[PDB]
RNA sequence: GGAGCCUCGGUUGGCCUCGGAUAGCCGGUCCCCCGCGGGGUCCGGUGCGGAGUGCCCUUCGUCCUGGGAAACGGGGCGCGGCCGGAGAGGCGGCCGCCCCCUCGCCCGUCACGCACGCCGUUCGUGGGGAACCUGGCGCUAAACCAUUCGUAGACGACCUGCU
RNA sequence: CGUUCAUAGCGACGUCGCUUUUUGAUCCUUCGAUGUCGGCUCUUCCUAUCAUUGUGAAGCAGAAUUCACCAAGCGUUGGAU
RNA sequence: ACCGAACGCCGGGUUAAGGCGCCCGAUGCCGACGCUCAUCAGACCCCAGAAAAGGUGUUGGUUGAUAUAGACAGCAGGACGGUGGCCAUGGAAGUCGGAAUCCGCUAAGGAGUGUGUAACAACUCACCUGCCGAAUCAACUAGCCCUGAAAAUGGAUGGCGCU
RNA sequence: CCGCGGCGGUGCGCCGCGACCGGCUCCGGGACGGCUGGGAAGGCCCGGCGGGGAAGGUGGCUCGGCCGAGUGUUACAGCCCC
């Protein structure tokens, strides 16, 4: 895999019958993938890993979009993972705060990318859950959690550097 | 990671008055005035009260390393106050074995001359950090105070005349000479 | 020496993005640098918009750090934010900047031939002022 | 016609680079208060990167040998000239536009001159970052004129003040004027208030 | 003042605070200190900067006459005095006297090859350099060679002497 | 081991390195020829520091001394075979 | 000799691989989120350079703990008796070593962490209080940074430079 | 010779235009399908039913002029949220 922004993609599927399986399990998956193409090859190395079942002795039945039914709430996701290091294997657990689980998901690559040089590749998802202000465990998500919260703007560096090259006036930075 | 806030207070006393010029802390009262610049802190010095009572230190997004200057700026405004108030005296004996330490300030308290070190035909000529005052003591023997309203100023012009009387080429667990600094203390106590 | 803060309800210009030139009051902080933001009378949907681009007014609306886009929009109504903002220097001057820009090139001539003589006017006055000054110190 | 830019608070190979650029496109860039000019990255730190450069030289000629400049000045006319292809006709066509100067000296102490922000140490440099003036920079590594670029620019700050001065008492002569006047310029002054300005 | 090769770029100006950035800018001081200014406090204003380079200045057809608003401003490479400027000054400013004009802003009132749809127009410009015709006031050589010297010298170079 | 005490100074059993002032491997370059060893003279460079500067260490009392740092500024000699 | 792509002569368009401070065509995006400061920073297949082992430098994780039944650090108080306990005498009454390794008083102290003794003594190191007053500590792990890291003409992320 | 009538090819040199076709490269408009027969939202509100942050509340303390601001506790809804 790679990325830009994921989605959630529910995928289902199931081996497809044969004279000894007539009516087999179906199974679901959250897939976060940048799209439905790669969510499904996605989907399959997962259940392959776990069930004895491959593309081909298989079938998709379903793969679609998931929404967030609570865009317009923040939340804090808490997000279970098993990345890979240079050395061996890892879980983790991370929290963000977020809009989307897509959101969160996609801000938890990258933090991923960031903090420990992890690639996609690298990178299993095993379970996102949004979550209360309780449960958070980490102070970086639970410095906001206050309603009277409030803080000022301070050394704000100037963008549209450019925008007069050159000029009259040295900028300023106190707003 | 960041931090969103951190701030602490100082209560400044009824004594001293203190200003703030931006983020240059003065502070003036019984023994004179004291700033100190805290251009290179990136901190927002609010003094607030009516009767001006508290000096107070924020810091908005600070990560570790930033934080804890805060603390520190506050540390050295009390030091500023103690020193207006009360004054800094830091005390030290001489020490030694067999060559008595003979010392003289010269000038006020700015020169001080330590003559007979280790039997050195040498004469160590110590000047001060301007705003300190060294002199000797009566009462306890071999022994100088330093009387200052700088901490720093006071304890770096000990310092010097500690450093001066050091010995070369020889063993300092066995020759445990100079002037070494005994007590740091206060001008008036209350 | 802060005076504008990132609170609940307080009123931003957007300097720039899809909405700028709009008021948005912030309902709430999501994170470190982003902000879940609203303009309901000033026609922008709930939505997230990072600090970046919200530069900061000095208006502060009073609801809830959770509303729910009715409840803020009667605070805004209430203290008739969209008047209070277009007296402002800064709206106006911004108005000002606007009208400039649609300046046709026939009233830029007009302008230019009022100025011409509106300096002129001042300029000899000026000379007087000057000329009377060097009297008094006389 | 003239680029006039106070090198002060600026990145020495930020503002060179800018200047670079222009120089190549023919406008004749003046730089000035070079010694203002400051670099990113602790001083220690540079003061020691000056003296690798001191170290370079010809074994067997060193009079042949790469020219190390000491006066801030031809500090940062050395940094543009490696971002130009001075080889060629054309850079060194371009670098005869750039002029420098240590301090800044009398055709330019009467210019508004201009500042590059994207070369500004207060929009580049993050506030909790060291950096060196080069000023002191040049000073250690062997530059003379420092106390006398000073000791004139003393002199000229003070003759500043003083058009300054003169400036703010012109600029409140017309606020009066303006004041005094202003029923009969009321039906110009309207228009450019219509037509977006003085607002 | 007249022609006449050549070299080219250009095709309104901006005549200046210092600087700060977890801050600034301007006022006015009722009041206090210093040398009309400087410093202070206090208060009043601005501050996504309008006492803003996102800016400011300047106008870009010519003339006529015959009203208004604005009005003593502009000129004659007008002419004499008093200044400031040394970082690489190179630029201003302020004061006397002579003559001439009615310029900016609105309008009336006509006319100016209107060259008949069509390109390098429009300026800095009396530009930089070279050769040629006019007036006024000033000027009146050193260098090299040869000769000499020996503080010098491979040769040149150098150091000296000669109504 | 070091009276004692692993680490002042050492360091087995093991292990990881750097260096090209050793020698090997190798055979790319040169056999229409790159003068084949030393010494002499002269310059310069390196540091992996013997000495000298300034320093930390000791099983440094002084004296002598090892161990380590900054350090290549300046030295590093005359002779018998 | 890699990666892209394989060639008649050209106009327009588009691409690959690689790029886009400036050298140098293109980021002069108000690009997004982190991490990181190096007195030897780093900076892109083949490739032209480093390891084991360390680091309260910082940033993440993992697992345990602690704890208003009153902590954690910081200072203050005690650290005993059965007991020269057994083996070892060369002396080990806790203290060159080794098998042991329990009870009493307990508030609580190990048949004892060290220091020191020929051997003791003496000193030192739990459990609890007072001031104090809410959170605090350990072991792992991995990211960037640092230590580990020495060569000879002056020198090479291609250069300038870049935080 | 004047007709530059009709046709055919041409222009001395420099240029400009126009409409048509080929190819590109962008721009501005509108109309539709599908989906969890999209998710959220908006707007009118009514009836209930609980739960939580934390409130026109109260309370200890602090800071300013009974009122305003800042912390703290139990927590209904006379701020909201679910
Ligand atoms: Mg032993
Ligand atoms: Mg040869
Ligand atoms: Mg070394
Ligand atoms: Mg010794």
């Amino acid at each position: 895999k790679a990325s830009g922004t994921l989605r959630e993609y529910k995928v289902v599927g199931r081996c497809l019958p044969t004279p000894k399986c007539r009516t087999p399990p179906l199974y679901r998956m959250r897939i976060f993938a940048p799209n439905h193409v790669v969510a499904k090859s996605r989907f399959w190395y997962f259940v392959s890993q776990l069930k004895k079942m491959k593309k081909s002795s298989g079938e998709i039945v379903y793969c679609g979009q998931v929404f967030e039914k609570s865009p317009l709430r923040v939340k804090n996701f808490g997000i279970w993972l098993r990345y890979d290091s240079r050395s061996g294997t890892h879980n983790m657990y991370r929290e963000y705060r977020d809009l989307t689980t897509a959101g969160a998901v996609t801000q938890c690559y990258r933090d991923m990318g960031a903090r420990h040089r992890a690639r996609a590749h690298s990178i299993q998802i095993m379970k996102v859950e949004e979550i209360a202000a309780s449960k958070c465990r980490r102070p970086a998500v639970k410095q906001f959690h206050d309603s009277k919260i409030k803080f000022p703007l301070p050394h704000r560096v100037l963008r549209r550097q450019h925008k007069p090259r050159f000029t009259t006036k040295r900028p300023n930075t106190f707003f | 990671m960041k931090t969103i806030l951190s701030n602490q207070t100082v209560d400044i006393p009824e004594n001293v008055d203190i200003s703030l010029k931006g983020r240059t802390v003065i502070v003036k009262g019984p023994r004179g005035t004291l700033r100190r610049d805290f251009n290179h802190i990136n901190v927002e010095l609010s003094l607030l009260g009516k009767k001006k009572k508290r000096l107070r230190v924020d810091k908005w997004w600070g990560n570790r390393k930033e934080l804890a200057t805060v603390r520190t700026i506050c540390s050295h405004v009390q030091n500023m106050i103690k020193g207006v108030t009360l004054g800094f005296r830091y005390k030290m004996r001489s020490v030694y074995a067999h060559f008595p330490i003979n010392v003289v300030i010269q000038e006020n308290g700015s020169l001080v001359e330590i003559r007979n070190f280790l039997g050195e035909k040498y004469i160590r000529r110590v000047r001060m950090r301007p705003g300190v005052a060294c002199s000797v003591s009566q009462a306890q023997k071999d022994e100088l105070v330093l009387e200052g309203n700088d901490i720093e100023l006071v304890s770096n012009s000990a310092a010097l005349i500690q450093q001066a009387t050091t010995v070369k080429n020889k063993d300092i667990r066995k020759f445990l000479d100079g002037i070494y600094v005994s007590e740091k203390g206060t001008v008036q106590q209350a | 020496v802060f005076r504008r803060f990132v609170e609940v309800g307080r009123v931003a210009y957007v300097s720039f993005g899809p909405h700028a030139g709009k008021l948005v009051a912030i309902v709430d902080v999501i994170d470190q640098n982003r902000a879940l933001v609203d303009g309901p009378c000033t026609r922008v949907r709930r939505q997230a918009m990072p600090f970046k681009c919200m530069q900061l007014t000095d208006f502060i609306l009073k609801f809830p750090h959770s509303a729910r886009q009715k409840y803020v929009r009667k605070a805004w109504e209430k203290a008739d934010i969209n008047t209070k903002w277009a007296a402002t220097r800064w709206a106006k001057k911004i108005e000002a900047r606007e009208r400039k820009a649609k300046m046709t090139d026939f009233d830029r001539y007009k302008v230019m031939k009022a100025k011409k003589m509106r300096n002129r006017i001042i300029k000899n006055e000026v000379k007087k002022l000057q000329r009377a000054a060097l009297l008094k110190a006389s | 016609q003239v680029l006039v830019l106070d090198g002060r608070g600026h990145l020495l190979g930020r503002l060179a680079a800018i200047v670079a650029k222009q120089v190549l496109l023919g406008r004749k860039v003046v730089v000035v208060r070079c010694e203002g000019i400051n670099i990113s990255g602790n001083f220690y730190r540079n003061k020691l990167k000056y003296l690798a450069f001191l170290r370079k030289r010809m074994n067997t000629n060193p009079s042949r040998g790469p020219y190390h400049f000491r006066a801030p000045s031809r500090i940062f006319w050395r940094t543009v000239r490696g971002m130009l292809p001075h080889k060629t006709k054309r850079g060194q066509a371009a670098l005869d536009r750039l002029k420098v100067f240590d301090g800044i000296p009398p055709p330019y102490d009467k210019k508004k001159r201009m500042v590059v922000p994207a070369a500004l140490k207060v929009v580049r440099l993050k506030p909790t970052r060291k950096f060196a003036y080069l000023g002191r920079l040049a000073h250690e590594v062997g530059w003379k004129y420092q106390a006398v670029t000073a000791t004139l620019e003393e002199k000229r700050k003070e003759k500043a003040k003083i058009h300054y001065r003169k400036k703010k008492q012109l600029m409140r002569l017309r606020k009066q004027a303006e004041k005094n006047v202003e029923k009969k310029i009321d039906r110009f002054t309207e228009v450019l208030k219509t037509h977006g300005f003085l607002v």
